[PDB]
């Protein structure tokens, strides 16, 4: 099919970008003192 | 008022009425494929997920009460000035972890959701609009119709949608936009076979 | 195709069987509280 | 324990992880089936030819479609109501040609939520709960047989089931509009209202409630751990929430008492929702939208239209372009 | 569950974060012109 | 118990009106939808027909006959989307039917102008309507005041056996609860979850 | 616009004569049409046979000629295909099948002529929309 | 070089007049005393090398014969065409109203 | 004697009439006698497809393919005149009956053909001189292959040649000669081959059965692609009787 | 390349799912 | 000019699944009791 060939890096770093800044958070978040 | 003011005039905003507001609906469906728009299926996703939130939370806590009275009609066993809850966060808890998999354990939380979850999804919504305002619609999948316009064979429900559409234009805008002087001779009005 | 059919109304037949005999199974006294429901 | 009595011990065990039950002995085969067969058509089924046209139609991804404009595609117009399990067709091939995968999946997939339901209850009895979540989801459920199974009914063919896709959604939505004028249907108003007022309410309700929390953090954390899981107090103030919302109207229309408020909240949008359903449910035998259609005239008899005259022209735009192949008499009766 | 006593915390200090990224800078550009071709 | 069998008596009785035409006669009731879809092909074939089309070999827009196509099984039923009730049967079209289902020289030697009034009559009273009586598909005009009986019927009997289905659940639900005696909620003192053990 | 005279005068026969209906003779001949007709000739259409409608032109084409009072009566007595060359009364209801379509039994003369002149009125006033179908809705 | 044939005839005197040859027979409505059976047998007995041929129709009547010839001038002749009378299209074109 | 409830959902219904191995008899033909078939049943039991040669540009085979439309696929109730010839040959002029079956069939790797199985317009004669209808009778002719679509039918974009729209109106400002394939649409008519095979002759009856070939292009989509070649293969009815 | 993208998001979605169902933070009584 | 149109997210996934992964570790690891 014809699609944007540019979907593929739009969609990979939409869901990578936010993710990772999620988890980074998160791991940071659980390495803190208890 | 966005809408119209991205319009021609205030003639294509929605009339205050009820047929007309489904007319409204029909002409976006028509002309936008408003359907089509992820910004309005983030609405419907935030109505629908409301109601949903609405109705199981409701039921929830109506069938997690603790017994309060000895009355077998409920609403009487709670005064509100009571400091305890009126139902149990706990077993509500267990009661959706085994049967749903996930559950709240925060009643904040679950309230805030409350209110995010359909805010966010009309907010969405108004973003489309936004966007319709300027006929910037999500009408085409260009991939779509550069398969279709080479392949008389490819058929998807997307380009279905496409058909009743064009329908929709041609057989409503001569008596819907009676400024412009439509005159659509029989022939030319698209059709399938027999209708 | 008639091997996958037999298979299909076999396995219907022993899941649909478990839900009735289970069922059937004193289910009203499965509850945390007046299980003397007979 | 014997080894049935075990196993019946296990099944309708409180201390699963997610409960199984009776009636979740019937659910996990079949939703699985569902949701297997389902996948596996999304990603890879060949065009279905839906109208009974040798129209096939493609709904899978690896078809030419994108996750907006796939669908799992209803079976033949041709098979009708026949009941097309994989054994009746002569090969996996036939099989997929003629949609046999979309009756598999609904068929499975309304079984399963049954059981869902009926698990909701069962569960709810097992922990001491009162029985009636189920009644909520029962909503939605009937809902979902309104468009995949009693629709086909009335219209005597499951390729007028509700395609398992987001454009055949739409598809679904434009010729039910084109077919029973069903916006101007009352139980789908009913419906609008259930669905606009659940979001309103669910709002609302959070908006309150949220208004209402007893300060319990300071400003560097979030508010949410001013409440512990379990706790007995209530954590937030309901007599100042109802001390708001019966000032912004006014007393008599707040509620003071939030298990009244909650059957409310539950009942509004089951309630709209059950005539939703029972519209997609009563438009499946022709008991149709309000027509209006040259309702009023001049004097003379000249057609004065209304805004359900346009409805109208839009809905005959429908009616003439869709299944542009599927029609040879000039009525479309069914 | 009872806790696992063979778990360690980790670690990745400044020094070592900052070394990482020149490596994979620099390794991006140089493989990038043969990524593109 | 009573809620819920009645509940499926309900949608039984709902599927008996709008598709049996023998305890719910088309003379008294109207005719069925697959009734008057047939019906339709029935008429254009006969109209057709007379003006000199060989509906057997007229070969429809999507390669399928215009007028006669056959059905899964192999029989010949009438074309167009009237081919999803190919399933019904009528005193009216039973006698053009064959051992292979409608019969070519029945068809083109037999049909009698009973047949033809009856098809006509079927067709132009098939169960479409609006909620205001107003007869036909949903964009058809303001003229007839028509519903059909059948869809009386049919509406009405869907609607009261899905309330029924709920009122069922409803008091199954509540008469274990109220067996098990907490259908007026949770023992403060003594909460069933808070004896079990957590889930994770 | 309003329901004048004139607009209830009407042909009577083929030869120049008219006839003026009054209101009550075109109320009782939309009442007697949509009891015995608009099943099938909803809207001046004929859904049985689209091919021929009600339009006052066709009408007047039809042989013999029925864009008149005496022509459509005497149609709804004897009615004939488009050429005239058949009799249809045992498919199409008629004084001379009120045996089998009972609607027309209890069909008077003077409904006979009534409805005729709905017939011809309404195409006056509805334009395109009489015999137009759903294009013109 | 693709042409669509249906459009190409309409340039054609079969968009002028009724084609004996080509013609759905609803277009006999037209004129009158020529449906539906007279327009039965012209569609029937087709096709035709030239208008007049028309009256060479067996088992005619003599006032048969002579609404022809006073309709003979709304009649016209083309070649066969394939798309226009296969699937018995001349009988039921797929167009109501 | 079955009836339609005896025959309704078993197959039966797409199935010709056969004939007993006892009818290997002779139908005599009475020159000076005129004769019709009454009824001439098709019954495909194979559907085979050319395939595309690679390039090699040998001899492409025709290779078996899965039948995807069901028990949709015979010709009945078909008839015609049955002249006999100066020369004693017998030729069968058809003239009516359900000539026709829209057939998809699906090849090895999933190609979907679709094609219009038909006889419609056969022209079909005998050898000279066949003073009776034998099991050595055969019957060899051809028939037209319309248009698997007529030409109303419209394609997904709305583009048909009787109806629908002329161009992609989805891509208003494409270049329109590299979809002028597309736009325009074309209506096939073919010519298709076929043998009638006879095995048995009930001489009594005037009933024959045998084995049917036939050769005929399938579907072309209305001029967008090639059609494929197809040969047919299966067994036939047919009633004769003096008219 | 489309087809790829749409099939692993979706898959970890309901990897996600696994992982929120029984791998979350357990709820404490406190 | 005519690159390989898939270089793009090559290259951005390669600097980023890696230097996300350091980026965690030294986040969680700053996070750690002093
Ligand atoms: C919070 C806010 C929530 C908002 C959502 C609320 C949801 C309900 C809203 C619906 C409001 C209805 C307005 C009334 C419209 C009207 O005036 O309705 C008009 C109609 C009659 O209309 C007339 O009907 C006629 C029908 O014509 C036909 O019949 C005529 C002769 O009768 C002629 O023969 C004519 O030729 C022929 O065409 C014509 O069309 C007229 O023009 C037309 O005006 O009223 C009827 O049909 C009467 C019978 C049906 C009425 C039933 C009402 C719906 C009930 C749903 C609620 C359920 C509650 C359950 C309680 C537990
Ligand atoms: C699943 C089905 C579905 C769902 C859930 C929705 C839901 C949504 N659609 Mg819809 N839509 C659908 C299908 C669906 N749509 C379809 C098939 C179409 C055809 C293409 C459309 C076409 C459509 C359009 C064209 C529009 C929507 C809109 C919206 C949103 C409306 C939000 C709202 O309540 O505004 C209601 C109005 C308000 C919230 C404004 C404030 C109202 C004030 C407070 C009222 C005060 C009243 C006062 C007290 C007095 C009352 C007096 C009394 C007598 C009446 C919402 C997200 C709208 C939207 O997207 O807007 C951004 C919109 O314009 N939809
Ligand atoms: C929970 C278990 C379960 C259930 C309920 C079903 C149910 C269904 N599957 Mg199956 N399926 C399952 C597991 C299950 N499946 C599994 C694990 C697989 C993988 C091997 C499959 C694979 C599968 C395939 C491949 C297909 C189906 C299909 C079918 C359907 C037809 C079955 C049938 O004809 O039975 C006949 C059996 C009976 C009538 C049972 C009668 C015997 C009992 C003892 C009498 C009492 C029953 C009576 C009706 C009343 C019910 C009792 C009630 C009052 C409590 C049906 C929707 C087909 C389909 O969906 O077609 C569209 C189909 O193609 N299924
Ligand atoms: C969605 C429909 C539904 C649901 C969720 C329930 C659920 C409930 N019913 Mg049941 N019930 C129903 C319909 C339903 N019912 C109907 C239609 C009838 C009339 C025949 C009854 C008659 C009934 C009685 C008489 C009783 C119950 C009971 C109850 C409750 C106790 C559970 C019970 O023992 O299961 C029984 C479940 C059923 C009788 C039907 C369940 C149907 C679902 C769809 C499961 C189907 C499984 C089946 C094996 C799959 C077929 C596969 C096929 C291919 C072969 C429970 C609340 C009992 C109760 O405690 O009441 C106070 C009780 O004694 N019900
Ligand atoms: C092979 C592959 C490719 C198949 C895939 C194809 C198929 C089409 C996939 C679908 C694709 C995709 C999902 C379509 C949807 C995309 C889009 C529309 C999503 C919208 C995006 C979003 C940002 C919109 C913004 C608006 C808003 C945020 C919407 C969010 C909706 C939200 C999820 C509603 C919640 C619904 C959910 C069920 C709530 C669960 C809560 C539950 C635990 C309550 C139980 C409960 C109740 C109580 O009262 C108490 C007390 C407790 C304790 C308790 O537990
Ligand atoms: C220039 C001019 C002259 C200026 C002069 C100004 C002068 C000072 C004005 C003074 C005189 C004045 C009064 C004259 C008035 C004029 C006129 C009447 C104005 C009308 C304006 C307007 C149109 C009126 C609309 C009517 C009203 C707003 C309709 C909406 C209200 C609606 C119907 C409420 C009922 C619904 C009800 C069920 C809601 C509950 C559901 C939901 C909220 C649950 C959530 C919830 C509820 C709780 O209860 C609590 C507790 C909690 C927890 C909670 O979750
Ligand atoms: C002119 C017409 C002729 C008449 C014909 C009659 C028609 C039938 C009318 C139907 C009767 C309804 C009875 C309601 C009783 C009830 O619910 O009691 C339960 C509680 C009791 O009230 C609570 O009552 C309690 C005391 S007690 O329980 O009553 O003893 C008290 O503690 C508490 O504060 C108080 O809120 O009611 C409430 O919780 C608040 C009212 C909520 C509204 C319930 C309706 C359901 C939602 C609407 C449906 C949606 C429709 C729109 C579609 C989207
Ligand atoms: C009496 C009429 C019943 C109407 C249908 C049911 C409506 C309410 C049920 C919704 C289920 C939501 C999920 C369960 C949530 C749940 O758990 O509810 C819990 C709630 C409280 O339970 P109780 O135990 O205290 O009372 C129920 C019995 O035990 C009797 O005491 O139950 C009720 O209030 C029932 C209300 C009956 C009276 C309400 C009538 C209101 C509807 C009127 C119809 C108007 C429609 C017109 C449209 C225009
Ligand atoms: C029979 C068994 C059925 C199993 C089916 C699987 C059900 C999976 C449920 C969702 C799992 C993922 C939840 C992540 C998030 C998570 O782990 O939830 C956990 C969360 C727990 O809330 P708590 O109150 O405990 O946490 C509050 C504090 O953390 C405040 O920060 O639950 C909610 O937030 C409910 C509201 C969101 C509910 C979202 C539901 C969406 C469903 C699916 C939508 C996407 C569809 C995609 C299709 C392709
Ligand atoms: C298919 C799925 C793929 C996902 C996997 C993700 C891949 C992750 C790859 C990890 C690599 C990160 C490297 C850690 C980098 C880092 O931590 O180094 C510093 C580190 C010192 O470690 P220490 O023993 O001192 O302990 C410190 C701890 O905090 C480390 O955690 O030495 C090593 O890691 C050994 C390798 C030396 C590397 C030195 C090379 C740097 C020199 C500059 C090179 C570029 C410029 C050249 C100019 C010509
Ligand atoms: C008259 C009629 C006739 C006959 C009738 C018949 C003879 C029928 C019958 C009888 C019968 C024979 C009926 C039925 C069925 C029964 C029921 C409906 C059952 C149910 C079941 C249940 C419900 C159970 C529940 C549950 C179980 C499942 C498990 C455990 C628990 C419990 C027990 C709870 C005919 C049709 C020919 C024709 C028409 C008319
Ligand atoms: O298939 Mn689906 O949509 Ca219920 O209407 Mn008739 O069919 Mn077809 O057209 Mn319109
Ligand atoms: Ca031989
Ligand atoms: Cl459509
Ligand atoms: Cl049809
Ligand atoms: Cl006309
Ligand atoms: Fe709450």
């Amino acid at each position: 099919m014809e699609v944007n060939q540019l979907g593929l890096i739009a969609t990979a770093l939409f869901v990578l970008v936010p993710s990772v800044f999620l988890i980074i958070l998160y791991v940071q978040t659980e390495s803190q003192q208890k | 008022l966005i809408y119209p003011l991205g319009q021609s005039s205030w003639f294509f905003a929605p009339s205050f009425g009820v047929a007309a507001i489904f007319r409204f609906l029909l002409f976006f469906q028509g002309f936008h494929n408003w359907t089509l728009n992820p910004f309005h299926m983030m609405g419907v996703a935030g109505v629908l997920g409301g109601a949903l939130l609405c109705a199981i939370h409701g039921a929830t806590v109506e069938n997690t009460l603790f017994q309060d009275g000895e009355g077998a009609s409920t609403f009487r066993a709670f005064n509100p000035t009571q400091a305890e809850e009126t139902y149990s966060m706990v077993t509500a808890n267990r009661f959706w972890s085994q049967i749903f998999g996930i559950a709240f354990s925060n009643k904040r939380w679950l309230h805030f959701f409350m209110l995010f979850v359909p805010v966010t999804g009309l907010w969405m919504s108004a973003i489309g609009v936004v966007g319709l305002a300027l006929n910037l619609r999500s009408y085409d999948f260009i991939s779509q119709e550069i398969r279709a316009a080479e392949d008389p064979e490819f058929e998807t429900f997307y380009t279905k949608n496409l058909l009743l559409n064009e329908g929709i234009r041609a057989w409503m805008a001569p008596q819907d936009q009676p400024h412009e002087n439509f005159v659509f001779p029989e022939e030319v009005l698209p059709r399938g076979n027999a209708l | 195709m008639e091997t996958l059919k037999i298979t299909v109304y076999i396995v219907v037949t022993f899941f649909v069987l478990l839900f009735v005999f289970g069922f059937l199974s004193g289910d009203p006294a499965r509850n945390p509280k007046r299980k003397d429901l007979e | 324990a014997n080894l049935w009595e075990r196993f019946c011990n296990w099944v309708t065990s409180t201390d699963n992880r997610l409960y199984v039950g009776w009636f979740g002995v019937i659910m996990i085969p079949t939703l699985l089936a569902a949701t297997i067969c389902f996948v596996i058509a999304f990603i890879a089924a060949p065009p279905v030819d839906i109208d009974g046209i040798r129209e096939p139609v493609s709904g899978s991804l690896l078809y030419g479609n994108n996750i907006i404009t796939g669908a799992v595609v209803p079976s033949s117009n041709a098979i009708g109501l026949h009941f097309y399990p994989i054994w009746e067709a002569a090969s996996l091939d036939e099989w997929l040609y003629n949609g046999g995968p979309y009756q598999l999946i609904i068929f499975h997939f309304l079984l399963g939520a049954s059981c869902y339901m009926g698990r909701q209850w069962e569960l709810s009895y097992r922990l001491g709960m009162r029985p009636w979540i189920c009644v909520a989801y029962s909503a939605p459920l009937a809902s979902a047989f309104a468009v995949f199974l009693i629709y086909p009914i009335g219209q005597g063919s499951f390729s007028d089931g509700m395609p398992l896709g987001i454009s055949g959604t739409f598809n679904f939505m434009i010729v039910f509009q084109a077919e029973h004028n069903i916006l101007m249907h009352p139980f789908h108003q009913l419906g609008v209202a259930g669905v606009f007022g659940g979001a309103l309410f669910c709002a609302m309700h959070g908006s309150l409630v949220t208004s209402s929390l007893i300060r319990e953090t300071t400003e560097t954390e979030s508010a949410n751990y001013g409440y512990k899981f379990g706790q007995e107090e209530e954590t937030y103030n309901i007599v100042a929430a109802h001390g708001y919302f019966g000032r912004l109207i006014f007393q008599y229309a707040s509620f003071n008492n939030s298990r009244s408020l909650h059957f409310f909240l539950a009942a509004w949008p089951v309630v709209g929702v059950w005539f939703a359903a029972l519209g997609i449910s009563t438009m499946a035998f022709n008991l149709n939208g309000f027509n209006f259609n040259h309702s009023v005239i001049d004097a003379k008899g000249n057609v004065i239209n209304t805004w359900a005259d346009i409805i109208n022209r839009a809905n005959l735009g429908m009616e003439v372009m869709h299944e542009r192949n599927a029609h040879n008499f000039p009525l479309d009766l069914a | 569950m009872e806790p696992n006593p063979n778990r360690q915390p980790v670690e990745l200090n400044r020094t070592s974060l900052y070394l990482g990224l020149l490596l994979i800078l620099v390794l991006a550009l140089l493989f990038s012109s043969y990524f593109f071709n | 118990y009573s809620l819920g069998a009645l509940s499926m008596m309900g949608f039984i009785a709902t599927c008996f009106v709008w598709f049996n035409n023998t305890v719910y006669p088309s003379e008294f009731y109207g005719p069925t939808g697959p009734e008057a879809s047939q019906a339709q092909a029935m008429t254009f074939l006969i109209r057709d027909q007379k003006l000199g089309a060989n509906v057997g070999s007229a070969q429809g827009p999507t390669g399928l006959g215009k007028y006669l196509m056959r059905s899964p099984t192999g029989e010949i039923i009438f074309g167009g989307e009237t081919m999803r009730f190919w399933d019904f049967r009528g005193p009216w079209l039973e006698p053009l039917r064959g051992p292979n289902g409608l019969d070519l020289n029945k068809i083109k030697n037999d049909i009698q102008p009973w047949q033809e009034r009856r098809a006509a009559e079927y067709m132009t009273h098939a169960p479409l309507g609006s909620l205001n009586s107003v007869g036909g598909v949903a964009t058809e005009i303001n003229s007839v005041n028509f519903v059909s009986p059948r869809s009386w019927l049919a509406t009405s009997h869907f609607v009261l056996a899905f309330f029924f289905l709920v009122g069922h659940l409803w008091h199954a639900g509540r008469a274990r609860a109220a067996a098990a005696g907490f259908e007026k909620g949770i023992d403060r003192e003594s909460e069933p979850v808070l004896s079990m053990p957590s889930l994770d | 616009a309003e329901l004048t005279p004139e607009v209830l005068t009407v042909p009577l026969n083929s030869e120049g004569k008219t006839i003026t209906l009054t209101e009550k003779q075109y109320l009782e001949g939309k009442r007697l049409f949509q009891y015995a007709c608009a099943s099938c000739h909803v809207g001046g259409i004929t859904k049985t046979n689209p091919s021929l409608d009600l339009r006052t032109e066709t009408l007047a084409l039809a042989t013999p000629p029925r864009d008149n009072i005496e022509g459509l009566v005497d149609y709804m007595k004897n009615p004939t295909t488009y050429d005239g060359e058949q009799e249809i009364a045992e498919v199409h209801p008629s004084l001379r099948s009120a045996d089998i379509f009972p609607k027309m039994r209890n069909l008077t003369e003077k409904d006979l002529v009534a409805i005729a002149g709905h017939i011809l009125v309404e195409p006056k006033i509805l334009g395109d929309k009489w015999g137009g179908g759903k294009v013109y809705y | 070089e693709l042409v669509n044939v249906v459009d190409e005839k309409l340039g054609t005197a079969y968009g002028e007049k009724i084609d004996l040859n080509n013609t759905n027979i609803a277009a006999f409505i037209q004129y009158r005393g020529l449906y539906p059976t007279l327009a039965k047998l012209i569609v029937k007995n087709a096709p035709y090398e030239s208008v007049e041929d028309v009256l060479n129709i067996p088992g005619l009547t003599e006032r048969q014969k002579q609404i022809l010839r006073e309709n003979l001038e709304h009649f016209t002749v083309t070649e066969v065409e394939t798309a226009l009378v296969e699937g018995g299209d001349r009988y039921n074109n797929g167009l109501y109203k | 004697t079955l009836t339609y409830d005896d025959i309704v959902g078993t197959g039966l219904a797409n199935k010709c009439p056969t004939l007993d191995d006892t009818a290997r008899g002779a139908y005599p033909i009475d020159s000076s006698q005129t004769y019709r078939i009454a009824r001439l049943c098709l019954q495909p039991t194979t559907f085979l497809v050319k395939e595309e040669p690679k390039n090699k540009r040998q001899e492409a085979e025709f290779v078996p393919t899965k039948l995807v439309t069901r028990e949709t696929t015979s010709l009945d109730q078909i008839q015609g005149e049955l002249k006999v010839n100066s020369d004693g040959s017998l030729t069968f002029v058809e003239e009516d009956g359900i000539d026709f079956q829209p057939v998809t069939v699906q090849m090895a790797g999933g190609e979907r053909i679709p094609l219009l199985f038909t006889v419609k317009n056969l022209v079909a004669s005998t050898q000279p001189n066949v003073t009776s209808i034998t099991t050595s009778t055969d019957f060899k002719g051809e028939f037209n292959v319309p248009s698997y679509r007529t030409a109303n039918f419209l394609d997904p974009k709305g583009r048909g040649l009787a109806s629908g729209y002329d161009s992609a109106i989805a891509l208003p400002q494409a270049k329109e000669e590299e979809l002028a394939r597309a736009n325009v649409k074309r209506f096939s008519l073919t010519k298709g081959q076929i043998s009638l095979n006879v095995a048995k002759v009930d001489g009594r009856t005037g009933e024959i059965a045998g084995t049917f070939e036939s050769e005929q292009l399938s579907d072309d989509d209305m001029g967008a692609h090639e059609p494929h070649e197809v040969k047919i293969q299966g067994v036939f009815y047919a009633s004769i009787e003096p008219a | 390349m489309e087809t790829i993208t749409y099939v692993f998001i979706f898959a970890c979605i309901i990897a996600l799912f696994f992982f929120a169902i029984f791998f979350r933070e357990p709820p404490r009584i406190t």
